[PDB]
């Protein structure tokens, strides 16, 4: 366009080499991941269902980046971002599944499994806690498979020690108590002194289609405006974008193999 | 160009930590490998494909090109296909011979090689090594029942090693766009091979799902070799092609070029210039072709005052003109470079050596020879696994005794250089050398009947008697 | 460029004063020399290397280039590929030949080098001399118990010396980057191999911890050779490379080039200029191309007092130019000079007499020969080395009688000049050689079957006794 | 353009994960003689 100033854009989620003070990104050192990879708790726990078609949902998202970007600042961006959307679509979903949060399309979650069943224990960590627990599950003949926990609270789990062997119940470097393994959740929804367990092959997923990627240089973006409102045009505004799809089903066959434990 | 071709991405090995168990249980690292090839390797390919068939950078960045009223004018030079034919035919031109002390397996050798067409295979090999740099050719047991070898594409192959520093090859993939020629829609599916040394893996995939490998119908099929059967050849130890360094010189002589071609067409040869105030019809300027005189009569300019004064006319031809010296020694040095870089004979500046060819060439090709003596050992290098291959598949189908052995096969090289037949028999018999009848009248050409002919000599031999 | 090969911390030699005893017992040492080799060392090898690929300065250097709207036009001319193919092809580009006293020695020996395919081996490690001035050779008894050679790659392979005059080897060690190919994450781990005369020690390090040598699975591999199995060749008694004397010439001659490329598309070759006051419609102006009278009307200026007097038009064509006396020269001498300083052959001013080209190349390569004489004696002086491996490991799987010495074997090398074989065979043949008929035809292409040919000569030499 | 999302603006196929099928044709007619034609109707 033929504002010299950099473009304002309305969201602000346009990629840009000159920052709004004018600064230039020139000769910018690629970044590094100083966080590892995170990876799909729901898919790692449940079981996959062979699926076409069914009941699943769309997940998307739309990233544009301005061309002065992609060729000064950062060549290779769309490359490195590629493993960045995956592990999003993957918290959505596990946030879906799981905490039934971020407006969750599904009517089914194992937050609304337990909060149907009742099957909660208000009490602090301590093993007799751990065994009743368990034991919500163990009374409908099912047996717990792994715990969801807050990887906050191993502060809290290393505390407790079996009276009778005299031994820690939780083994800080195998990760597992009372030999079932733990799976650590990032997200900021699962409280410090929450953990839930279940036999999470009565989880059941499916993904009809694996993530596809489009890159295009001359779509409209209706959802980004230019300071004077009208629509982003890549091709004329010489800009880029990069669209991921992504779908997903999620079944519970059994609301009764989920309980959770609260803090009193 | 340079963005692809000199990237440190592209022409590198592809290496695997794990075994060949390790990498099938886990296809998607396949698909890691598919993707990287797709996004740096086959660029690169791409490109020096495109040269040799003379596509180049000129040609298709017209971005910059300017058409209101002048010609276009775009240049392309095939230096690439020049360079490349020629290196090739030099080294594989001649066939290669083949010598080993056990006839059973000479004859297996030859009997396949005859079936095969071997000499053309070899030379379509070569030529891939010239433009990419490496080449590939897969060998599979018809259905039919027999051995036959297929060149296969570069573009679309690559091979995925062991990580020791053995590199012994773990898995080949090829890998093949689909289409109709309507090209009604997706463009993108893929067929995947994926070859172990146990069989084959078929899978689809298509760019838009990130490449995640699916089963195809009859998804495994069994093959009897005992080892990766798609064999790698290399030009030289980088794996880099002949004119792959000098595209930069071969772009440079074709924006030289389409400058002067601009220059020519876009400004007047010459013209008739002429100044001063005057009166010119448009239609007695058409007689300029054909007056003989031209004559200038000056405006005389009135004074108030009475006084009488003449403008200045003038006429003159005028000629456009442009640095010959300067732009022909330039275009001199680019030619003369891209010949001397890849040691090819710089046809512009040369002399036939007084009246016999042959060592003279040996003479000007002299820095030719030194890289094609490395590429014929890394070329034997792969021989010897085509060899393997083809002694293990006939073993197990018991076509000769698991006694023989394969490795001990003699390959025997000879260059393209050029011969003379008077010569070589003169220095053939000379020395003591004999040749049959028959043979001898076979190599010369005016003699129409070169079996009849002997029936013809005994008559006259025959009446020689009485 | 400079500050990397001309360094003083580069191309040194690292001793240690203890024995290999107190260096094994402190491995951190060997983390210190591993540190040194990356900081100093490997930058130089990284530099001659991309030499080698034509990756030049000039095409990397784009942090001063310029792109706003004329072409980028640099370049990279390749010498270095030139000149190390061309020294490297005449050295080692006819295979060494091996001769010795005893047969028993002497079938090992060809026996191991058949199995390890010596020749292009060879070749490869005299490449390497020519690129880094060193290079490394790994002998290992497989998995599958054969004798193996392998070369090692010059940038991730160091020796350190015993401090004494004699510089025994104390100890090889070998690191290389270990990653799948989609991480590019910080923890950048090195693996480690360390070895000594009697085993190999192996490691895990990261420069993050500050290569901290930590122990690994299998920590400990022992080998039965009774030294330390990694050799070094030197390509001269500075372990110099070939061009690493002439890179900065290389760097002056792209530049030169470049310029000149810059010069050409940045200027109009020729226009034609119109001077004065005028009315031109850039309508007619179009007309340019094909108008053959070009009238230019003076503007007639009126004074106050009457006076009239005309304005000064002028037409005539304008074309660029630059010094091509005085730029061809520069650059004809640093072409030359590059030539000059590694001893081949400037193409450009040469000339040959008649055929012998054996000749003329004696006598035009006499200075390379020089060099290579010396170089010689050191590739033999590390095949010494690599025979005393090979016999004592023979000798400890008793494959051979102890009673045998392997030092008698003496190398023959012949350079790869050209040769012909119609003279030699004259200059056999007389002064008295014999040749068996096979043979003499084996050696003549004319021949389509030299094999029955012999039967269809006895044919007629059977019916001549009729 | 043509066609609206119910809010009311146009459908964009990128944006929107859709596709679109464009058939277009050129067809010329010419009638060489118009006398050459005549016609029975009804009364």
């Amino acid at each position: 366009s033929n504002n010299v100033k950099p473009q304002v854009f309305n969201p602000d989620n346009v990629m840009m080499h000159e920052k709004k003070d004018g600064t230039l990104m020139n000769e910018f050192t690629t970044p590094i991941l100083q966080e590892v990879m995170e990876n799909s708790k729901i898919m790692q726990l449940g079981k996959y269902e062979p699926m076409e078609g069914t009941r699943a949902f769309k997940l998307g998202v739309i990233l544009p980046v301005t061309k002065e970007f992609l060729n000064y600042t950062y060549s290779q961006f769309f490359e490195e971002m590629k493993p960045m959307i995956a592990e999003a679509f993957y918290k959505k979903f596990d946030e879906a599944g799981i905490l039934n949060q971020g407006n969750n399309p599904f009517g089914k979650s194992i937050a609304q499994s337990i909060e149907k069943t009742n099957k909660v224990i208000k009490g602090d960590f301590t093993q007799d806690n751990i065994i009743d627990l368990e034991a919500l599950l163990e009374d409908d003949e099912l047996e717990a498979n792994a715990f969801i926990s807050k990887t906050q609270n191993r502060s809290l789990l290393r505390k407790i020690v079996d009276p009778e062997t005299k031994e820690r119940i939780y083994d800080r470097n195998s990760d597992s108590l009372d030999g079932l393994p733990v799976v650590n959740l990032k997200s900021s929804n699962l409280k410090r002194g929450e953990l839930i367990t279940g036999d999470f092959d009565k989880l059941i997923y499916g993904i009809p289609q694996l993530i596809e990627y489009k890159i295009d240089e001359t779509a409209q973006l209706s959802t980004v405006k230019n300071e004077d409102g009208t629509p982003v045009n890549l091709f004329e505004q010489d800009m880029v974008a990069l669209r991921a799809t992504m779908h997903v089903a999620l079944h519970i066959a059994d609301d009764k193999a989920f309980a959770k434990l609260v803090p009193a | 160009n340079i963005n692809y071709l000199f990237n440190d991405e592209a022409n590198v090995v592809y290496t695997y930590d794990g075994t060949e168990s390790d990498l099938l249980q886990n296809v998607n690292e396949v698909s890691k490998y598919i993707e990287h090839h797709m996004d740096y390797q086959r660029p690169r390919l791409k490109v020096l494909s495109d040269y040799y068939e003379g596509k180049t950078k000129n040609l298709v960045e017209l971005t910059r090109r300017k058409e209101e009223y002048m010609a276009d004018n775009r240049v392309a030079h095939d230096y690439a296909s020049y360079i490349s034919d020629f290196i090739n035919g030099y080294f594989l031109g001649n066939p290669i011979q083949y010598q080993d002390d056990d006839k059973d397996v000479l004859e297996a050798i030859e009997a396949f090689n005859d079936l095969n067409d071997v000499e053309s295979h070899n030379r379509s090999l070569g030529l891939d090594l010239s433009i990419y740099g490496k080449a590939y050719e897969l060998m599979i047991r018809n259905q039919d029942d027999e051995t036959r070898l297929y060149k296969s594409d570069a573009m679309s192959t690559f091979i995925i090693y062991d990580n020791t520093v053995e590199r012994n090859s773990i898995a080949g993939v090829r890998y093949l766009r689909t289409k109709p020629i309507d090209k009604t829609d997706e463009d993108e599916v893929f067929t995947v091979d994926l070859f172990t040394s146990h069989g084959v893996y078929r899978y689809l995939t298509n760019r838009t799902n990130g490449l995640k490998l699916t089963p195809r119908e009859n998804s495994f099929e069994s093959h009897s070799f005992e080892r990766m059967p798609i064999t790698e050849f290399s030009n030289n130890e980088r794996r880099k092609g002949d004119y792959e360094k000098v595209i930069t010189l071969i772009d440079l002589y074709d924006n030289a070029e389409s400058d002067t071609a601009n220059y020519m067409s876009d400004l007047n040869d010459a013209m008739l210039l002429i100044k001063g105030n005057l009166n010119l019809d448009p239609v007695e300027v058409r007689k300029q072709k054909e007056a003989n005189v031209l004559f200038l009569e000056p405006t005389v300019y009135v004074d108030a005052e009475g006084r009488e004064t003449e403008g200045s006319v003038d006429g003159g031809y005028i000629y456009k003109q442009y640095d010959v010296q300067g732009t022909e020694a330039y275009k001199d040095r680019l030619n003369s470079d891209i010949h001397m870089f890849t040691n090819t004979p710089n046809m512009k500046d040369d002399n036939f050596s007084g009246t016999q060819s042959g060592e003279a060439m040996k003479y000007k090709l002299f820095g030719l020879e030194q890289r094609t003596k490395t590429k014929e050992g890394l070329f034997t290098k792969g021989l010897r696994r085509r060899a393997k291959l083809l002694e293990t598949i006939l073993k197990n189908t018991r076509s000769i005794d698991a006694n023989k052995d394969f490795n001990t096969v003699r390959y025997v090289y000879n260059r393209n250089l050029p011969k003379s037949l008077i010569e070589e028999l003169k220095a053939y018999i000379d020395s003591g050398g004999k040749i049959s009848q028959t043979t001898l009248m076979s190599l010369f050409s005016f003699f129409q009947d070169p079996e009849l002919e002997v029936k013809k000599i005994e008559e006259d031999e025959k009446e020689s008697i009485k």
